[PDB]
RNA sequence: AAUAGGUUUGGUCCUAGCCUUUCUAUUAGCUCUUAGUAAGAUUACACAUGCAAGCAUCCCCGUUCCAGUGAGUUCACCCUCUAAAUCACCACGAUCAAAAGGGACAAGCAUCAAGCACGCAGCAAUGCAGCUCAAAACGCUUAGCCUAGCCACACCCCCACGGGAAACAGCAGUGAUUAACCUUUAGCAAUAAACGAAAGUUUAACUAAGCUAUACUAACCCCAGGGUUGGUCAAUUUCGUGCCAGCCACCGCGGUCACAC
RNA sequence: CCCCACUAUGCUUAGCCCUAAACCUCAACAGUUAAAUCAACAAAACUGCUCGCCAGAACACUACGAGCCACAGCUUAAAACUCAAA
RNA sequence: AGAGGAGACAAGUCGUAACAUGGUAAGUGUACUGGAAAGUGCACUUGGACGAACC
């Protein structure tokens, strides 16, 4: 029942982890992108055809942030797609950036920020995502005050909705088996749903990377 | 039982008849340069390309100049089937003669058989070779005669757009057309087994067009179109008529120079059925003859023969069934097939203590490992003639060794002495030695006024109470022999002589 | 083995083997009209060719799934503990389920009877000399299983850094091999999966087709073959044969009047 | 086979060998004669409990493996081919 | 691969070992011996008989 030990796959697995940590590959590496072909030469794979005007005319973040001091920390960065979906103030305000040593250029790496997304800040700074695509822009320091003014909207949401057919019925019938006699119409709490628009810059720390 | 045979279609009506290309098959004897014209026609070379530089293969060639079918015969006298199936199904024959020999009067006889107009191509270059073919009923225009002659230079390639305009010339005076509708009328041209294509026949096409899926039937074979194929290897999507066509898809291998004939469907089979079932009663008949004629009454070398096609296998086949030795080595043929040497092959020559022969044939690590286990010898050959060679040298290996017999030396009998030695009357024959000498280890024949009485060995041979072991020319020697029922007179004659051991070889003989 | 039957012998009784009768599956012979459905290489031997994994405003996610094969084989089930995953986010938990621990878990062979360290105690040093086994240890051979499905493998070296070498046990197909042999079809319209916020895109999964009497269902104005005919066991007239040719599942027949060829 | 002579041997001592138609071919223990007694013969038919053994004939008191002071041995002990019997 | 064994095939040859008291009753173990079944010694078995009052 003792099971023969099989050594040269945990041997095996050893050296797969310590060559990928190793071989790790970079950040330019990653996402360099062939202008010409709107491929990236890293794993050969084209782009999305709704990108390709986007990585014919913007910009990367660390592309805008390679010339500034401490490489923008403390400066208000926005995107395009934000722009153009929105019209309150969608921006990141930067705390801290790693930019890639090994990028020529030094446009390339992470960076962190604290979003205020539609004028809502968020009380802690956190990783920016989607930092290598094509779609920044950078807010100027005499446009920051005029850009982030914005006064809340009030919110003027919807509290309860309707119950399905279906379960509003089996609600109503419930109640009469149960000796209730109450006529208010059962309701669904919607207030606690708050529904984040798809373009809602998700959680980059637990994002994955692309493998070499 | 009930007739469900498919036959060829009627002729067809002049309405439906549709101008088609030409089939032209070049044929000629061995190194008359026909691979080399077929070369300089198709902007391809391949002659030089081929092991040994002989044509061992019938290869149907579209060529665009028009558009013709060229059939490259073999010129080897091995392969007559072949050209006789090139023959039955081409339109022109281009007769090429090296500036008239054997295969060239072949296939002479062959056009004749099929009544095909014939062109001739002086090659190498005449008047000598129209002369000559004036006896064999070729007749050039300069004599009066229908058929075309044309000098060309194939190695050089002059006058040959003087050959093509003839052969263009000839193809439009004989008006070849065909229906390139309805059911598909055909002729195979080879078969093969492809490792990844399956059954595979080169065919050319006489009637309708062929496309994939269409259900044909060849002799005891039938098939469902799965790929068609140019001599390149590219698809073709459609097959008209006078077109070489690789089909792919056969249930069963057909035999080359079998008719394709397109059929309704797949339940084909009943047709095959039927074709079989015809076979096994024509067998019958015969088993029934050869039981009956019993049943009133109451060295070997045997061969395997794996070929790349069955034209091939055919040719060999027929090279065996020449075999006219069989008093001295009896030749059994054990199992012949297509393709690659395989277990099968190896397990039969293993039980036979036969012989594999592979013509242009493969045989892997693993078949050449089971064959050294089992003791099999396969021999693989990419030339007939080495094929043939070799098979000679196996059949002299059988047969047993040739004793030659040399004359020593010669003594003639004087006088007769009994000599008492052991209590024992040894019988001494007194000789004279006249010509050659005679020796103790050489072999002696005893002679009675020319009749042979004797033959073996001396039990002893002594002169002057001394024993010699070679005595000379005029010594005299008393000599015994082992076998007393001898009697010696005085007049009595020995020839000595020496025997040695000669390989022996093989009678038959493959032209 | 049953509602049993034939067969030992000059005959009876008993014991006993063998075979018959029944139901399937595969292959072979002969034969075969149609429709629907189900099922469908012999082979862990080698593979030509075409396809089978994309999606998506770039990052990511998926390609670890589905699909296949049965080579190997008490990794499958129960309990304890608790990873990864889903419930947006914690769920202060639920579901699902790895590794680890305990238990249970195929057949034949004892002419496989000993294994040879297979145990315990101590924090450790180290000490004790034990542990399994005729209630089958150890070993050899065989085999996918307990089938809403599960286990194992994924060309071989159990593994796969590496080496051998260049992989269809994905679909269609082929070579070899075997008694054994499905189309080199179409579509993502349905469901399932992957991706997307979504319209949707992709999918040889699958769906709808193709071939095959392998099976079941149903029918046809016309269209029926195969086997058998001494007994078991339903059913033979006349010729020829002459212990020959031949037949038989068992008992047996055939030597000039054969219900058995 | 019958007659005569003699040896190994039969006997003693010390070790081995470990086989028999070693069979009363009828296992040990406890109990019954009630019946439905009971294939045949033999030495009547049975019940409870347990152990050992058996599963067509022949191959076969055999081969191989293993154990033994046994070395032409003993114990355990097959299989293949064959038959429709034994 | 030279050979040994078993079974079938079934001949011919040399005997007649077993089945009747099989003409020496048969057989077991074992030892020796023999062309062959088999013979003999020793002990054992009835899967033989001893005729079943006296004579
Ligand atoms: N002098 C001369 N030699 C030629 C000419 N054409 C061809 N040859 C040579 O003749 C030879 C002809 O032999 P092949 O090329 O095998 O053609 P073949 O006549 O079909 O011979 P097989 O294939 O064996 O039947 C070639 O090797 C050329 O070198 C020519 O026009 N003049
Ligand atoms: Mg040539
Ligand atoms: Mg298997
Ligand atoms: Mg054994
Ligand atoms: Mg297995
Ligand atoms: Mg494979
Ligand atoms: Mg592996
Ligand atoms: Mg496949
Ligand atoms: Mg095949
Ligand atoms: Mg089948
Ligand atoms: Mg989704
Ligand atoms: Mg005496
Ligand atoms: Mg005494
Ligand atoms: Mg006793
Ligand atoms: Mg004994
Ligand atoms: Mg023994
Ligand atoms: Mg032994
Ligand atoms: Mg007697
Ligand atoms: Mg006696
Ligand atoms: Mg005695
Ligand atoms: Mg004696």
């Amino acid at each position: 029942k003792k099971v023969r030990p099989r050594l040269i796959a945990e041997l095996a697995r050893r050296v797969r982890a310590l060559r990928e940590q190793l071989n790790r590959p970079r950040d330019s590496q990653l996402y360099a992108v062939d202008y010409e072909t709107l491929t990236r030469p890293f794993s050969g794979r084209r782009l999305p055809v709704r990108a390709w005007a986007d990585v014919r005319r913007e910009s990367r973040l660390l592309q805008l942030l390679g010339r500034l001091p401490l490489f923008g920390l403390g400066r208000l960065v926005t995107r395009k797609s934000w722009l153009w979906q929105h019209d309150e103030p969608c921006y990141w305000r930067l705390t801290r950036v790693r930019p890639d040593y090994t990028a020529q250029n030094l446009d390339h790496g992470k960076a962190w920020g604290i979003l205020t997304f539609k004028g809502k800040t968020e009380s802690e700074a956190r990783e920016i995502e989607h930092v290598m695509y094509h779609d920044w822009r950078l807010v100027p320091k005499h446009e920051e005050e005029a850009f982030t003014a914005f006064t809340p909207a009030p919110e003027d949401s919807l509290a309860s909705v309707p119950y399905p057919p279906l379960l509003r019925a089996m609600i109503i019938a419930e109640r009469q088996k149960n000796g209730d006699t109450s006529t208010e119409e059962p309701m669904l709490n919607v207030q606690r749903i708050r529904m984040e628009p798809w373009d809602y810059p998700a959680k980059q720390e637990d994002k994955g990377r692309a493998k070499g | 039982r009930k007739n469900k045979d498919a036959v060829r279609r009627p002729q067809a009506d002049p309405a439906l008849l549709t101008p088609r290309s030409p089939v032209v098959t070049i044929m000629g004897h061995v190194d008359h340069g026909k691979t080399t014209l077929l070369d300089k026609f198709r902007k391809t070379q391949v002659a030089a390309v081929e092991t040994g530089g002989i044509t061992q293969h019938i290869g149907a060639f579209l060529v665009s100049l028009e558009k013709i079918t060229f059939l490259d015969t073999p010129g080897h006298a091995a392969f007559s089937a072949m050209r006789a199936r090139g023959a039955q199904v081409t339109d022109i024959v281009v007769l090429v003669v090296a500036a008239v020999m054997k295969q060239t009067v072949e296939s002479i006889q062959h056009a004749k058989d099929a009544q095909v107009p014939i062109i001739l191509a002086v090659n190498k270059c005449p008047e000598k070779v129209k002369k000559e073919l004036l006896a064999y009923d070729v007749v050039c225009e300069d004599y009066g005669g229908d058929v075309q002659a044309v000098p060309v230079s194939a190695l050089t390639g002059d006058n040959l757009m003087a050959l093509a305009e003839a052969t263009v010339a000839l193809a439009e005076m004989l008006e070849l057309k065909a229906d390139p509708n309805g059911p598909v009328e055909g002729t195979v041209i080879e078969s093969f087994t492809d490792k990844g294509r399956g059954l595979v026949t080169t065919a050319i096409i006489q009637r309708g067009t062929l496309r994939k899926g269409s259900v044909l039937v060849a002799g005891k074979c039938w098939a469902k179109v799965r790929l068609m194929f140019d001599e390149n290897g590219k698809t073709i999507d459609e097959a008209y008529p006078s077109m070489p066509v690789g089909i792919t898809g056969w249930r069963d291998l057909p035999s080359a120079g079998e008719e394709i004939l397109e059929v309704e469907s797949e339940p084909a089979r009943e047709v095959v059925d039927w074709r079989k079932y015809e076979q096994e009663q024509e067998k019958g008949q015969e088993d029934l003859k050869i039981i009956e004629e019993k049943r009133k009454e109451h060295n070997v070398l045997s061969v395997i023969i794996k070929g790349d096609v069955d034209g091939s296998v055919e040719a060999i086949l027929n090279i065996i069934d020449t075999y006219d030795a069989s008093h001295e080595c009896e030749l059994e043929l054990v199992h012949f097939g297509v393709g690659d040497v395989s277990a099968n092959d190896v397990n039969l020559a293993e039980t036979f203590d036969g012989v594999i022969y592979g013509f242009n044939v493969n045989a892997g690590n693993v078949i050449q490992q089971s064959a050294a286990k089992k003791g099999v010898k396969i021999k693989l050959h990419k030339i007939i003639y080495r094929l043939v060679e070799d098979l000679q040298e196996e059949l002299s290996s059988r047969l047993p060794c040739a004793v030659e017999e040399h004359p020593v030396g010669e003594a003639s009998i004087l006088a007769t002495f009994s000599v008492t030695e052991g209590k024992k009357k040894v019988p001494v024959a007194g000789c004279r030695v006249q010509k050659g000498q005679l020796e103790k280890q050489k072999k002696f024949k005893l002679t009675r006024n020319g009749h042979v009485i004797w033959k073996g060995s001396l039990t002893s041979l002594k002169h002057h109470k001394d024993d010699i072991s070679i005595v000379k020319t005029g010594m005299d020697c008393g000599l015994s022999l082992d076998e007393d029922n001898m009697e010696f007179q005085v007049g009595d004659r020995i020839v000595c002589y020496e025997e040695k051991q000669i390989q022996a070889k093989t009678s038959w003989d493959p032209g």
